[PDB]
């Protein structure tokens, strides 16, 4: 369910939304009256003169004037109510004549010389007279200043228009925006309250995706489905509405093309989902094939697979270039020429209209309704590629919107609880403890032990010996699946996980450096402040601080990989943990950092009890209880010198070279 | 437009598809300006007297027939324009992937697979769509905006056309300045994006700390700061995406007003017609678009010249390593010999190699073991070909390696690197690269010799799996066999057997001593048990071989007493 929880996400901030809608609706209403002035102002003003006239009065009772008399149209006539002595214009050719009498039934006009005879019964012939380029000013004179109030008219409603639209654009721009932040925030909350089993399967570019880049698709969609498929629903809707108002007969018409667009756009997008994965599917496979063959070139040219692999990549190109012919064509014959095909159908709709209606009556024929048919047709028909467009790319934001929403809809999470004020002495206890990653397993079988409040407590086994799985096991990354821990009085289990992670701390084999200042990665950007930082430089780090170019050495990523077991334990300090449950380190591939690792592992573990996973054995000289790991068991315990573990190969001279 | 010269090679091989091309381009250019005006006949007639059933069956029929050849001569084009534009795209991607597969190594050090990449994937779209789409709107700018715009000045009116045209450059310049200013914030806003990426996969990779820390409140406000600043990037950038319709509705409304109204100030005067006048408002509105064509040609080409000139450059680099004039005519590789070798890396220190001046008889099998850094997959780089000559002479029996052919020596050569580059495919066929023939069982005889039978049911399937990257020990098992299928006059074994273990490591090397007995064999580890056999031993220092004793003399002189460790 995509639609349902994108409706709900959109109820929020739906101010925005409302008064966006409402700034459209008034600028389309603007633009879609300006052609109804341009219908009038063809219909009243420039075919005024066809219109019935009579004797005007003498002064400018909106009358001009001809010959030795004046006449006035019928309509700004102010109640002679006289039928005699009437008056018309007719347009025969491009020249209009006069003719002083009512010439009664009007049809088909021809003059030879004063005649002008209508003609379904030719028996009438009124006596005409030509009109000089001057006359018909005069007649058409009066209408000027109506054609002028028209103008301005039209022009205020337009920069309305452009003053709401604008709005309306930005207002929708902004709901998307906020919308898509809620949805970000929202986002990485989840991911912040997801288990570490999570995470661990899921490599960190899918999660990552998952976090910014569905939300980027999800904007993608928002902005298309608010600007382009509710604006042109009220776009299509108020174009029918003035068509409407303007003739019946004619706008039912339109209506039946309105299926057109459903039909095609149907057909389109079911031929262009197809091409569009295929096409998709194999460039994916050819940068794939690509960048296989950029890494380990070296091997195609040494076994002169060069003929081989080249063909391989010539025949996925022809199947590309195949199916993006087929895309073309489909294309082009479906989109655009059909566009084209539709509109000047509606041409010959109209020229069929209107010339059915002149042909057999006298005034039925309204140009003003032909103009403005054609200026309304021509805006329809603008947006129906990029409806169909569109229509056909909305899968993939909803695919994405479906990843996202099935992210956030996980129900296994884990609670926030809440730091504890008490700082809980030094103490580890393991009852037993089995766990295994999957179901049926046993990665540790059988772990007993319990560490005291000064302690070096390391673990002895071969690679994936589950030697950090206990780690992990200790936060409470990943649950005993039968066993149990206990930490002073109660078990770990028992207790809040953000309550026990306050006592003890950790520091992994690649310090996590994180982006911003050196004391910002110190402190994590924290409340504690002042001697917090600088109480590590005063306890083993000495010569970065001295290089003080900026407040605690401002600086930016990556160092090396010495100066990065430095700041780890310099944060390991600073947070005074308890238990400081330490990890393999890798020492002395810099220069044993300089000769300090030493010096800072064993002052960061004084006043604690702690937890050494370190690969090289030596470094373990002072630990009171060493462990092993029988591939997830104890079987031996001792150190160096207190029991015979330096003897019987479990402590190698070849560990000490 | 120097992109459309630059690619004159294509346009010269390809002419008669772009000349019939622009042929029907113009030809529905001038078609289209007709309904329009029959449009505007027809309104005239019916204000007339003269319209009978006769004349509006001429203009249905009339209408219909250029609507038909319109439809059919815009589809030929656009297929004989679009279907040259894939044809470049195409073109363009088999050269540059012809030319990648030419390339050495040191190119691959200068170029970064990433600037390849992009190269193939967008520089080649760019330089498509200018094919295609940049000479549409070229044809549209120069001859379609013409043609209307003298069609209106002619039929029409030239006072009104004049008086109907102002707005339209003025939304074209605007058009192109909001362009301008909306890309700049556009970047911008991307930049801010990709830092608050970087922030969450820089806090989504490390978790374990940030969760170990009851940190995971502090990262929440500095994601929501992040947020809120790409949000105000995007308000930034939507600012001024929204004065993109409102000035063009201005521009053209106010191009309709000033054409309805200085007609009706016209036809007043009689010197129009209202068939004229509506002729005029369809000619305008069909005008529109050529405005954001000029723009998209003015983008286009620039994009376009840009990234040819960037495909331009990748593909006119000189080959590396020469194939030889005249190759010697040589059946098979004898005795090896190296006269004086200082060999040195491009961009490198010093030498970081010296003279070795050894010599391997043909079919003795030597082994070099040493100091990391010191060199040892030097020597079989400087033998591959993989990097330009050296120093001295590489003898091959007489003829140095570079008067052999490239093909002829890569046949004798069987590699098994030591950084393990075996591909994405089936394992069954990633084994096939070493002889396509393959026979049928072969294959299985190289995997017998290589002790690779012990893989009996422990992968998925049999000789069928993905190798979807699974994991297993069985990396460099495939890659000795592939090497040992091959059949090569010379086997170079670079580190192979650095992680299989010291019973199959025994069984490997003694199978090929045991196997390959008449021809050479190159041992490179770091394990002193493998090299056991060598007839000759090389331990390097540095730059230079330590001696050039046997085993016996090495373990006897002050060399590297590491077998003394024993291992054991
Ligand atoms: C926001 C939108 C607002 C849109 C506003 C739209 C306004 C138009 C409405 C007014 C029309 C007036 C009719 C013409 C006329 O005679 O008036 C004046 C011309 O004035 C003009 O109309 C000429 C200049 C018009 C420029 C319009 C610019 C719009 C931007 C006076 O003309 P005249 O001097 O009497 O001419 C005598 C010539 N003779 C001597 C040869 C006989
Ligand atoms: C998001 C969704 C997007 C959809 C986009 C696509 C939308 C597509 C379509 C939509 C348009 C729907 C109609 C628009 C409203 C105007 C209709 C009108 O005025 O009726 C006219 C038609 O009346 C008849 O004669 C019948 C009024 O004419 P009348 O002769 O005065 O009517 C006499 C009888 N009466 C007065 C009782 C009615
Ligand atoms: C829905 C989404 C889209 C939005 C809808 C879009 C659909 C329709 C909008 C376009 C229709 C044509 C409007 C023409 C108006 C005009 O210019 O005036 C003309 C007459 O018109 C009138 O007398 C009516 C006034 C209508 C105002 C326009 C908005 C309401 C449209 C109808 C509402 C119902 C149908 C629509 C709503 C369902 C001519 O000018 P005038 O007025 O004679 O000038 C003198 C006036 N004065 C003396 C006072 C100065
Ligand atoms: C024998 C042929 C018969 C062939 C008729 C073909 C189908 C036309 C159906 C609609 C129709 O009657 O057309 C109508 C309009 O609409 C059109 O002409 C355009 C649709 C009628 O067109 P008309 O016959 O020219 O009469 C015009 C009458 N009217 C203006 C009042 C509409
Ligand atoms: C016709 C295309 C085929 C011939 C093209 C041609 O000869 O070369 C041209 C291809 O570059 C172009 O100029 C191509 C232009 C094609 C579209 C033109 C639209 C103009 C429309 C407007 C309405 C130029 O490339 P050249 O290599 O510079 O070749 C000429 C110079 N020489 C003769 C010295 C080589
Ligand atoms: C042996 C003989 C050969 C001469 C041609 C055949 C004899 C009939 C001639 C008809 C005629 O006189 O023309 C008349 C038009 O035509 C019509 O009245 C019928 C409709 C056809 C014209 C409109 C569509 C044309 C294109 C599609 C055609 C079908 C599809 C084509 C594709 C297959 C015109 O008559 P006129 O006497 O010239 O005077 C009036 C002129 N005026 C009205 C045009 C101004
Ligand atoms: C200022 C415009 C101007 O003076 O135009 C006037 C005179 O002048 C022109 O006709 C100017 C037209 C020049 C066009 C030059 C570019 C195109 C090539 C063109 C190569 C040739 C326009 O007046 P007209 O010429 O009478 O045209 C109006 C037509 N009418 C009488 C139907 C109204
Ligand atoms: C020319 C001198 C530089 C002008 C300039 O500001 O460059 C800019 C504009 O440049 C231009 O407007 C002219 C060159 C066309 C590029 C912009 C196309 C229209 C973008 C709509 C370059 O802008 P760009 O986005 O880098 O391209
Ligand atoms: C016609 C469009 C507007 C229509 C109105 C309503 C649209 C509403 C919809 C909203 C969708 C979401 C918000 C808008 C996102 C795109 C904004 C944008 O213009 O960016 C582009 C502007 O740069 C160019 O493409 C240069 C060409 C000139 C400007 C083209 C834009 C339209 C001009 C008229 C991209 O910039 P870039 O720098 O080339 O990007 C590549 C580099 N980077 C990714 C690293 C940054
Ligand atoms: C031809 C088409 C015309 C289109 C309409 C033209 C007028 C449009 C009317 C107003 C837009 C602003 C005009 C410019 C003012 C100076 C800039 C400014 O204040 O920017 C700041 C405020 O920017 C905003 O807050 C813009 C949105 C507010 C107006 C929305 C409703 C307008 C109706 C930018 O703030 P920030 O840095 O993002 O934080
Ligand atoms: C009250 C009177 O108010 C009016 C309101 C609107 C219009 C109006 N009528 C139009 C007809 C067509 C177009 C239009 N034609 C186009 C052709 C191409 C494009 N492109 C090209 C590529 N890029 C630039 C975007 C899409 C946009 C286009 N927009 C705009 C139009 N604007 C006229 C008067
Ligand atoms: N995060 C994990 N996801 C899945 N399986 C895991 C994970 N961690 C350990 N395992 C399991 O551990 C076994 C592989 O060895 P393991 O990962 O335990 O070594 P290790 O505990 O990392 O020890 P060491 O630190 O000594 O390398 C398999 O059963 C594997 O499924
Ligand atoms: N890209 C390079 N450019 C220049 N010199 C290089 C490059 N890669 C490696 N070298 C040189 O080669 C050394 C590492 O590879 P080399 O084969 O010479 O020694 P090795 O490590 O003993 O061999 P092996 O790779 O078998 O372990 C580097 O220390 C340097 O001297
Ligand atoms: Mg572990």
């Amino acid at each position: 369910k995509i639609g349902k929880t994108l409706w709900r996400y959109a109820l929020l901030y739906r101010k925005l939304l409302i008064t966006a809608v409402l700034l459209l609706t008034v600028a389309v209403g603007a633009e879609l009256t300006g052609p109804f002035i341009g219908k009038k102002m063809i219909d009243d003003h420039i075919l005024g003169i066809e219109k019935t006239w009579y004797e005007a009065a003498e002064k400018d009772k909106n009358a001009v004037q001809f010959h030795g008399v004046s006449y006035v149209r019928e309509d700004r006539l102010q109640e002679p109510v006289s039928k005699a002595k009437e008056a018309h214009i007719y347009q025969v050719g491009m020249a209009f004549y006069f003719v002083d009498q009512a010439v009664s039934f009007d049809g088909n006009r021809t003059v030879s010389d004063g005649k002008l005879t209508i003609t379904g019964d030719k028996s009438r012939a009124y006596a005409a007279e030509k009109l000089t380029k001057q006359e018909l000013f005069q007649f058409y004179q009066p209408e000027i200043k109506g054609m002028v109030l028209l103008i301005c008219l039209y022009g205020g409603l337009l920069v309305f228009s452009v003053f709401f639209q604008y709005g309306q654009h930005y207002l929708l721009q902004m709901s998307a925006n906020r919308i898509i932040q809620k949805m970000r925030q929202d986002v990485f909350s989840h991911i912040q309250k997801m288990p570490i089993r999570y995470f661990d399967n899921l490599p960190a570019g899918k999660v990552v995706a998952r976090i910014t880049n569905d939300t980027e698709a999800i904007r993608d969609l928002y902005v298309t489905v608010l600007s382009t498929f509710v604006t042109s629903g009220i776009y299509m809707f108020g174009i029918f509405t003035a068509l409407f108002l303007l003739d019946v007969k004619l706008a039912f018409v339109c209506l039946a093309i309105v299926p057109i667009i459903w039909l095609w756009s149907v057909i389109y997008r079911r031929y262009a989902s197809y091409y569009n994965q295929k096409i998709r599917s194999i460039n994916s496979d050819i940068n794939a094939k690509m960048n296989e063959s950029i890494q380990g070139m070296t091997i195609i040219q040494a076994f002169r697979h060069q003929k081989e692999t080249m063909r391989e990549f010539e025949e996925l190109n022809e199947s590309h270039f195949y199916f993006q012919n087929r895309m073309l064509n489909l294309n082009s014959l479906m989109s655009h020429n059909l566009v084209n095909v539709i509109r000047n159908l509606a041409f010959v709709c109209l020229i069929w209209h209107f010339g059915g209606a002149s042909l057999n009556a006298a005034g039925i024929v309204s140009i003003g309704v032909l103009y403005a048919f054609v200026d309304y047709l021509n805006r329809l028909f603008q947006p129906i590629t990029g409806i169909v467009n569109q229509f056909s790319k909305l899968e993939l934001a909803r695919v994405s919107a479906g990843r996202v929403f099935e992210l956030l809809e996980e129900k296994n999470t884990e609670e926030a609880g809440e730091p504890a004020k008490e700082r809980a002495l030094g103490r580890v206890e393991f009852r037993d403890v089995s766990f295994a990653y999957q179901e049926g397993e046993e990665v540790l079988k059988h772990i007993s032990f319990t560490a005291q409040k000064g302690e070096t407590v390391a673990l002895v086994g071969h690679t994936g010996s589950g030697k950090s799985s206990i780690l992990n096991l200790l936060f409470r990354f990943y649950d005993a699946q039968k066993g149990d821990v206990l930490i002073d009085g109660k078990s770990i289990y028992n207790m809040s996980r953000q309550e026990l992670r306050s006592h003890m701390g950790i520091v992994l084999q690649d310090p996590y450096l994180f982006s911003g200042t050196i004391g910002s990665n110190v402190s994590l950007d924290d409340e504690r402040m002042t001697e917090e930082e600088i109480k590590n430089a005063l306890r083993q780090v000495g010569a970065e601080p001295l290089l003080k170019k900026l407040p605690k050495g401002i600086n930016e990523p990556v160092l090396s990989s010495g100066e990065r077991q430095l700041i780890s334990f310099a944060r390991a300090l600073a947070f005074d943990p308890a238990i400081l449950i330490l990890d393999e380190a890798t020492a002395h591939i810099d220069t044993e950092t300089e000769a300090v690792i030493q010096k800072a592992l064993d002052v960061v573990k004084q006043g604690r009890t702690t937890f050494v996973i370190a690969h090289r054995l030596s470094t373990i000289r002072n630990a009171d209880q060493i462990l092993v790991l029988d591939k997830g068991e104890i079987v031996e315990r001792g150190n160096h010198e207190e029991l015979m573990a330096l003897e019987g190969q479990y402590y190698q001279m070849y560990e000490l070279q | 437009f120097s992109v459309l010269k630059k690619l004159g090679w294509f346009f010269k091989a390809y002419w008669l598809r772009y000349t019939i091309a622009i042929v029907l381009l113009l030809a529905v250019n001038v078609i289209e300006m007709f309904p329009p005006k029959l449009l505007g006949n027809a309104i005239d007639d019916m204000k007339a007297g003269a319209f009978t059933a006769e004349g509006l069956l001429f203009y249905i029929g009339i209408f219909f027939v250029l609507t038909a050849a319109v439809y059919i001569m815009s589809y030929f084009w656009m297929h004989q324009l679009f279907g040259g534009a894939n044809l470049m795209e195409k073109i363009l991607r088999t050269k540059l992937m012809g030319h990648l597969l030419t390339m050495s190594p040191p190119f691959y050090e200068k170029n970064r697979t990433g600037d390849l990449m992009a190269r193939g994937t967008n520089d080649l779209q760019a330089v498509s769509l200018t094919t295609g789409f940049g000479i549409l709107t070229l044809v549209d700018s120069t001859m379609f905006m013409m043609t209307i715009f003298l069609t209106m000045g002619f039929l029409i009116s030239w006072k009104l056309t004049f008086a109907a045209i102002i707005p339209l450059p003025v939304m074209a310049i605007a058009i192109s300045l909001y362009g301008s200013k909306i890309h700049e914030r556009f970047t911008e806003a991307q930049n801010a994006f990709g830092a608050l990426n970087d922030r969450v996969l820089e806090s989504v990779s490390g978790v374990r700390v940030i969760r170990a820390y009851v940190q995971e409140t502090n990262d929440v406000r500095r994601f929501n700061e992040m947020t809120a600043d790409v949000y105000q990037k995007n308000m930034k950038v939507a600012f001024i995406d929204s004065l993109f319709e409102p000035t063009v509705k201005l521009l053209v409304g106010a191009s309709y007003l000033i054409g309805l109204g200085y007609g009706a100030f016209l036809v007043f005067r009689n010197e129009l017609t209202l068939g004229e006048l509506v002729s005029f408002n369809v000619y305008l509105g069909m005008m529109i678009w050529p405005m954001f064509a000029i723009g998209e040609l003015i983008n286009v080409m620039q994009r376009g010249n840009a990234s040819l000139d960037r495909v331009n450059e990748t593909l006119s680099y000189e080959t590396d390593v020469t194939d030889p004039k005249q190759p010697a005519d040589l059946k098979e590789p004898g005795d090896i010999v190296f006269s004086h070798v200082s060999f040195t890396y491009p961009s490198s220190t010093s030498d970081n190699l010296q003279d070795i001046s050894f010599t391997v008889r043909k079919g003795q099998t030597v082994g070099i073991a040493g100091k990391t850094g010191s060199g040892k997959t030097t020597i079989i780089k400087q033998l591959l070909r993989q990097y330009p000559p050296g120093e001295g002479s590489i003898t091959f029996s007489g003829v140095p390696i570079q008067q052999i052919p490239l093909d002829r020596l890569r046949g004798w050569i069987g590699y098994v690197p030591q950084d393990h580059l075996l591909f994405s495919r089936t394992v069954k066929e990633n084994i096939l690269y070493g002889k396509q023939d393959a026979t049928d069982k072969e294959v299985q005889q190289a995997i017998a010799e290589a002790h690779f039978e012990k893989d009996l049911h422990m992968l998925p399937s049999g000789l069928e799996t993905m190798v979807v990257a699974l994991s297993g020990g069985q990396k460099q098992r495939i890659s000795i066999a592939r090497a040992l299928m091959a059949n090569p006059e010379i086997l170079i074994l670079d580190d192979s057997l650095s992680a299989v273990d010291a019973k199959t490591e025994a069984a490997i090397i003694k199978n090929i001593r045991e196997n390959r007995k008449g021809k050479t064999t190159f041992i490179l580890t770091h394990r002193l048990s493998a090299v056991e056999h060598a007839d000759l031993i090389l331990v390097m220092d540095g730059g230079v071989i330590a001696e050039r004793g046997t085993h016996q003399e090495l373990l006897a002189n002050n060399g590297w007493y590491r077998e003394q460790y024993e291992r054991q």
